């Protein structure tokens, strides 16, 4: 499983 | 507007803690969501992530470095800092440091992703070896040219200057009048911490009876200079 | 850590010409993939950003395309300070990873390269080692392979080789490889040959000596 970026989640 | 500089020692010794400095202008580590990234670039290889901290002092470590790297900001400095613990010779590289755009943000509000997803500025680098291997002058050897060196009327002949440390060391043929046809070859290091390098010149062969050849070699880190004359083999006329 | 497949890892071209190069990612990066450029002894260089975008300053001549999986860099019109070495980073997932790069070099009619040998120097194995030396010169393309033989058997893990920048007037590459032994093992030993293979080459070339041989 790798870790998503810091801004991953924003549109 | 946005420039970067790394700044530590070019020469670390094994299993000692490296310290690399990244000094600023024209951001600051206050903006938001900004990130100031470390990537190194060992020789002749490609560019490898390290670590990066952002404003928010969030921070993340190469998963495979990650017991040997810490990494700090100092905002009213304009610096960021990154230690690597007990370092080996497969640390050597040039280091960088690199900024990341925060989000776009509107009257303060995050509205998009975009501009992050990429270090838009990078330092100029700083290039860091590790070695335990002490200062040593270079043996320059001749590279004789012979029949097994000659293709039709072009002979190739050279210097090998083995065995110095550290980087680097310049080659010129007859103080710098003989520069047409001449290779002198990045150095390659040595298991023994070493390094050498070879300086060729092709020339015509008919010049190998009068024409004189000497390779002018200069290691000022340990203060040697050499003049070697390079001549055919006796096996000729 | 995600993978990404850089391709081609070498590619030949002219001023002018148009080239694209792809990066491939072992999973889903969305767009978060950024394309640099960077020259010999220089860091690299932003072109492309979140795939698609190009950075500020950056000549049209560069764009970028792709969103998942896979990725283009593309260039129009090939210019003289292109001809460097291009990196993909994908920054979806941690840690941020780069590709392998793709080395553009000026390209040239293939030329063979002139193989030449020279067996150490009296005064090296006087001081105890013996270092063979294979010199291939004024070759093109690039990918070139050495193989040294003493006596027929394969040398490996005991030598070294390196390779100059493209020649700024030929276009050339010239190589240059170390096979290093001890006085001793030097002088138990006659043929000392390097075979070496290139698209210039029909066939393999050997040069060598037969110190056993006066």
């Amino acid at each position: 499983l790798l870790e998503l970026d810091k801004w991953a989640s924003l549109w | 507007r946005i420039t970067l500089k790394e700044s530590g020692p070019p020469l670390v010794k094994p299993t000692q803690t490296l310290t690399l400095t990244c000094s600023f202008s024209g951001f600051s580590l206050s903006d938001f969501g900004v990130g100031v990234g470390w990537i190194r670039q060992p020789p002749g290889k490609a560019l490898e992530w390290l670590a990066i901290i952002y404003s928010d002092d969030d921070k993340r470590y190469s998963p495979s470095l990650n017991t040997r790297l810490t990494i700090t900001k100092d905002t009213s400095k304009n610096q960021v800092v990154l230690v690597m613990t007990r370092v080996s010779p497969v640390d050597t590289a040039t280091y960088f440091c690199a900024h990341r755009r925060g989000p776009t943000t509107l009257f303060g509000v995050p509205i998009a992703r975009g501009p992050v997803n990429a270090m838009d500025v990078w330092g100029q680098g700083i290039t860091v070896t590790i070695s335990s291997t002490s200062t040593k002058g270079p043996s320059v050897f001749p590279l004789a040219p012979s029949s097994k060196s000659t293709s039709g009327g072009t002979a190739a002949l050279g210097c090998l200057v083995k065995d110095y440390f550290p980087e680097p060391v310049t080659v010129s043929w007859n103080s710098g009048a003989l520069t047409s046809g001449v290779h002198t070859f990045p150095a390659v290091l040595q298991s023994s911490g070493l390094y050498s390098l070879s300086s060729v010149v092709t020339v015509p062969s008919s010049s190998l009876g009068t024409q004189t050849y000497i390779c002018n070699v200069n290691h000022k880190p340990s203060n040697t200079k050499v003049d070697k004359k390079v001549e055919p083999k006796s096996c000729d006329k | 850590a995600l993978q990404l497949t850089q391709s081609p890892s070498s590619l030949s071209a002219s001023v002018g010409d148009r080239i694209t190069i792809t990066c491939r990612a072992s999973q889903g990066v969305t767009s978060a993939l950024a394309w640099y450029r960077q020259k010999p002894g220089s860091p690299p260089q932003l072109l492309i950003y979140d795939a698609s975008s190009l950075e500020s300053g950056v000549p049209s001549r560069f764009s970028g395309s792709g969103s998942g999986t896979e990725f283009t860099l593309t260039i129009s019109t090939l210019r003289p300070e292109d001809f460097a070495t291009y990196y993909c980073q994908q920054l979806h997932f941690y840690p941020h990873t780069f590709g392998g790069g793709t080395r553009v070099d000026v390209r040239r009619t293939v030329a063979a390269p002139s193989v030449f040998i020279f067996p150490p120097s009296d005064e090296q194995l006087k001081s105890g080692t013996a270092s063979v030396v294979c010199l291939l010169n004024n070759f093109y393309p690039r990918e070139a392979k050495v193989q040294w033989k003493v006596d027929n058997a394969l040398q490996s893990g005991n030598s070294q080789e390196s390779v100059t920048e493209q020649d700024s007037k030929d276009s050339t590459y010239s190589l240059s490889s170390t096979l290093t032994l001890s006085k001793a093992d030097y002088e138990k030993h006659k043929v000392y040959a390097c075979e070496v293979t290139h698209q210039g080459l029909s066939s393999p070339v050997t040069k060598s000596f037969n110190r056993g041989e006066c």
